[PDB]
RNA sequence: CGGUAGGGGAGCGUUCCGUGUUAGGGAGAAACGCGUGCGUGAGCCGCGUUGGACGAAGCGGAAGCGAGAAUGUCGGCUUG
RNA sequence: GGCCAGUGAGACGAUGGGGGAUAAGCUUCAUCGUCGAGAGGGAAACAGCCCGGAUCACCAGCUAAGGCCCCUAAAUGACC
RNA sequence: AGGGUGAAAAGAACCCCCAUCGGGGAGUGAAAUAGAACAUGAAACCGUAAGCUCUCAAGCAGUGGGAGGGGGAACCCUGACCGCGUGCCUGUUGAAGAAUGAGCCGGCGACUCAUAGGCAGUGGCUUGGUUAAGGGAACCCACCGGAGCCGUAGCGA
């Protein structure tokens, strides 16, 4: 998100008539912000915005929205997946057979993602798979319909004591 | 009305690409004058708009001659975009999407999908 | 712990004020800096 | 010799009316010159 | 990140609505629109304080007059000896309103003070 | 509406000032179609023309569009506005210039006939409601 | 300068009759 | 409630006499222009004229105290310079009577546009004989024990 | 419980983002007005039109964020 | 003490004074008041004099400074 | 500096006024008071019509009281007459000021960002707190990365 200041934009630095013996205001150049011509004040440049939080904070704010998100159903749980020639169709009635289909955004991960599961869980846009090295604040922030593994759940009660 | 010239790509017009082919049997699809059968004529390939026969009835008037005298009224047939036209075929009385095969010979055709009729046909 | 329902504590954050907006924000016009002198002027200004 | 102040709409309505109005007296005097040379006997106009 | 404004056109429209039947230029000239609001509503805090005062004022002086109508010299003054030595709870100078309404109410009231 | 009582016959941005035209239009509000006509034909103003010839192309344009006389004819309403105005800059001493406008009237012309019920008396007979409204084509000061 | 208003809590009475107004009466 | 505000009053205002033989100025003024506002009235109302037209007669003769008679001057000044006019009272009730009181309540009464309407309330005779009958004009009430 | 310079507290609003291809919406999104409806107020609810396509609320985030004053400035218009 | 301001030529009135000519709505300092930053009533109008201190509503009342013939409220009220 | 008829020119056959400028019908279109100086159309400014009102007037032109009248049948319009009221901002010991500035209308236009020191609010951790550059199946990023910094001992050149 960029703009021009008064010194890039391409008018010139010409006085454009001189200080004094016209009447009229003490305007200074052709490029100024006042005039309709260019010369932003205090416009946007590109600023890198980056907010260092404490780690040891971060993986708390994951395990206060996991925490928060099971026992009251909205956490079903499998233990695996058995896909071939992978196909969108047992998944999504898996999904339907299994815990809340309903194309409700149902977050949903895994452990080690075995490629012919992640290859039919795109189609459906509701349901994300996530990894461990994939998981994110926001996505297992619906407290909606998040399932797991066995892997993820002692995996997570691993990463996260007490 | 620069808004709406042919596109160019370096001296020329991107032609686009149309599923319909001149002499095609279309069922008119959705737009105004939906289920209608027809015979295309005239394909303006840039734009996608094909004039497909009697159907369109754009009221026109013209001034013919150079005195003022005459003038008569004509009822020209314009324009429908390219979306809203599919095959149909009189013995499969039915619209469908087109397809492709690669048959004995070398050629490539049209395969109506949901029939087994032929949309190429003969040469001419 | 949905993203609606989510709310941060109060005295969290306080809005930065931004001077000049309105005599009734109360920083409007001069803005505190008072009127005229090196301190009103823009610019470096005097060294500490 | 430089005015000081725009008028108002008041006055200047005021004067453009006398102005135009000063036009409608010099109609009856045109529409008189017309009912009388709607063909009649008169020394006027060959 | 332009975030151009219309907030004015109705920050503005009100005032332009307030200021009507205000005959001039006052009434359709925003500018200027704005300083009339301010000083109608000057005038109505001033118009109204002293409209209190004012209406004390206007039933002393009837009130006054119809006391004078008894041909000796009484007053508005000495009618107020003579109202509040005998107890009367503050007729409230709304006796100087009967006074135009129910005027022989008015004289029973005076001779009952006379006594 | 008018209800037909009425021919709108609007106007070009005629290449004259709007407040002349407008010192004529005015001369001409509410006197029936024969005067206005024998008056714009003789008329000394220049913006009397144009308008002559909206007028009478008003009346032609009422007798055989709609069908109307032109001895009960009016004239109605006959505004005229302001249209668009040109710039031109012309140039003055010591280097100035000034900008001499250019202006255009912009008028439309309501004729009017006159087509009457006719009602015999002023008593009132708060019958026949529904053809009452068919029967009140125009009344002034109505009540109730 | 301060824009401020004011509502002032109002009740809206009915007066039904008059009573006991028999004693002392200095009518005249 | 609401005060009551005077309600159309157009004719039938009583008319008043004072024959000013000998008394004196200001105060018979101030009496006048108590009856021409109206503060005898409990209809009083200073934005409405409720007032009572009155008839001066014999204003050739009314008194003023002191060394007045000679001293008191009524001054009219042109517009130019040059053209204030030195007047004394003795000139006047000699050479034009009834303006001497038409100064008079015109000063006690209150100038404006309502004031300005109202004086025309004041009948001024030099005569010993007024000619209006208009109400019977019963004689007008001093409550002034000095005139 | 007056209050300028000035300091502190509590808020509204506008464009955009998260919750969304949200709720709602060609029986109709916004500018104009009737409601002294409602608010201490910035403003908010309703209410209508030839046109007429988008977009609230709530809990949050960011700011090219709030104008009658710069002999400002660009455009349109007047006065004389 | 912390974090942070604005201010830096005030004006007049009372008093004690210097300078001036015991001249200035002059100037310069010391102690207080009002204005500055403060409304309202008296003073005709009238920052710096008198009473007085404004949260709001009230078509309620009692007073202060000042006043009661008319314009404007209130005795053209008493007696010397 | 100059952008936005319509979904499709279907951009107006025919008629009349007619110097073929511009119009009114007819016709097209859902709509052309969308007709080609055409898409929503604000304000200044120019008119028109209706309601009430000004010619012995005096006024930063409003306000409190409201005579008379008109409106749909207690609220809104106008206002006879009375009272009060020495524009707004900057800026000054002090301005209504005959000090400044602005013709009006609509927009554009001013304490912003980067990194660092200090302080406060909030949170995480703690008999320690934190990682930076750098990696991470892109960029964001779970996880890694302890080099480094801060808190642990002062006095003295």
């Amino acid at each position: 998100a960029s703009t021009l200041t008064r010194a890039e934009v391409r008018g010139g630095g010409r006085k454009p008539y001189p200080q004094k013996k016209t009447g009229r205001a003490r305007r200074g150049s052709q490029g100024s912000p006042l005039r309709p011509g260019g010369g932003v004040i205090f416009g946007p440049k590109p600023r890198d915005w980056t907010i260092k939080m404490n780690k040891k904070e971060r993986r708390l704010a994951l395990s206060t929205a996991i925490a928060s998100a099971v026992g009251n159903s909205f956490v079903v749980e499998e233990f695996a997946e058995n896909f071939e020639k992978p196909k969108t169709k047992d998944f999504i009635a898996a999904m339907q057979r299994w815990g809340l289909d309903p194309a409700e955004k149902s977050l949903f991960f895994l452990m080690d993602l075995v490629e012919n599961v992640e290859k039919s869980g795109r189609n459906i846009r509701t349901l994300k798979l996530l990894t461990p090295r994939s998981l994110n604040l926001f996505d297992v922030l619906n407290a909606e319909k998040l399932v797991f593994t066995e892997g993820t759940i002692q995996y997570l009660n691993q990463r996260y004591g007490v | 009305r620069w808004e709406r010239k042919d596109c160019k790509p370096n001296s020329l017009p991107k032609l686009h690409k149309r599923h319909v082919k001149v002499g095609d049997t279309v069922k008119v699809i959705s737009g105004g004058e939906k289920g209608k059968i027809g015979e295309i004529s005239k394909i303006h390939k840039h734009n996608s708009t094909v004039i497909i026969k009697d159907l369109n009835f754009k009221t026109k008037h013209v001034k013919s001659k150079e005195e003022g005298e005459q003038g008569q009224i004509i009822k020209i047939e314009a324009a429908i975009h390219s979306s809203n036209v599919m095959l149909i075929l009189k013995e499969q009385e039915v619209a469908d999407r087109v397809g492709h095969k690669i048959l004995e010979d070398v050629r490539k055709v049209r395969y109506l999908i949901k029939t087994g009729e032929i949309v190429d046909t003969p040469d001419r | 712990f949905r993203l609606d329902n989510l709310g941060p504590q109060p005295g969290s954050r306080k809005k930065g004020k931004r001077k000049g907006r309105g005599h009734a924000a109360g920083q409007g016009g001069s803005c505190g800096f008072g009127m005229r002198g090196q301190k009103s002027r823009s610019g470096p200004g005097i060294m500490r | 010799a430089v005015p000081k102040k725009r008028t108002s709409i008041y006055k200047k309505r005021i004067r453009k009316n006398i102005w135009k109005k000063k036009g409608y007296w010099a109609a009856l005097k045109a529409f008189s010159l017309a009912k009388s040379l709607s063909t009649g006997n008169s020394k006027s106009f060959f | 990140r332009v975030k151009r404004g219309y907030i004015a056109r109705r920050r503005r429209k009100k005032i332009r609505f307030f200021a009507s039947s205000f005959r001039g230029a006052h009434s359709r000239l925003t500018r200027t629109i704005a300083q009339q609001k301010i000083r109608a509503l000057v005038s109505a805090h001033r118009d109204r304080d002293r409209q209190k005062r004012d209406f004390r004022r206007l039933w002393i002086t009837r009130i006054n007059a119809a006391i004078r109508e008894r041909g000796v010299y009484y007053n508005y003054s000495k009618f107020i000896h003579d109202l509040y030595k005998r107890q009367l709870l503050l007729n409230r100078k709304i006796l100087a309103q009967i006074a135009i309404l129910n005027p022989n109410c008015i004289y029973m009231i005076y001779n009952e003070i006379i006594k | 509406p008018g209800k037909c009582d009425e021919i709108t016959t609007r106007g070009y941005s005629i290449s004259m000032s709007v407040d002349k035209a407008r010192r004529v239009i005015d001369q001409i509000r509410g006197r029936s179609y024969a005067e206005t006509l024998m008056i714009l034909e003789l008329m000394p103003y220049r913006a009397c023309y144009p308008i002559f010839k909206l007028i009478y192309s008003a009346a032609a344009n009422a007798s055989h569009n709609k069908q109307f006389n032109k001895a009960n004819l009016i004239i109605s309403k006959a505004e005229v506005n302001k249209g668009i105005t040109l710039k031109k800059v012309k140039p003055r001493a010591r280097g100035r210039s000034y900008m001499i406008k250019r202006p255009t009237c912009h008028i439309t012309i309501v004729l009017r006939d006159i087509t009457h019920f006719d009602s015999y008396d002023k008593f009132l007979e708060s019958l026949t409601p529904k053809k009452l409204i068919a029967l009140l084509g125009l009344m002034s000061t109505g009540r109730r | 300068r301060r824009n401020i208003g004011h509502r002032q809590p109002i009740t809206r009475i009915k007066i039904t009759g008059i009573t006991g107004y028999e004693d002392y009466p200095a009518s005249t | 409630w609401y005060p009551k505000s005077a309600d159309h009053v157009p004719t039938d205002k009583k008319w008043y006499v004072v024959d000013a033989t000998d008394l004196i100025l200001g105060r018979m003024a101030s009496t006048i222009a108590i009856h021409i506002r109206g503060k005898n009235l409990a209809s009083y109302t200073p934005s409405v004229d409720m007032g009572a037209f009155v008839i001066v007669v014999n204003a050739d003769k009314v008194a003023v105290s002191g060394k007045k008679r000679t001293q008191k001057l009524y001054r009219r000044h042109s517009g130019r310079p040059g053209g204030l006019k030195e007047e004394t009272f003795d000139q006047l009730q000699k050479r034009i009577p009834e303006r001497i009181i038409e100064h008079a309540v015109r000063g006690m009464l209150p100038k404006g546009r309502l004031g300005r309407y109202l004086f025309n309330h004041l009948k001024v005779y030099k005569g010993a004989e007024h000619p209006h009958q208009a109400q019977q004009p019963i004689d007008l009430p001093l409550r002034d024990k000095r005139i």
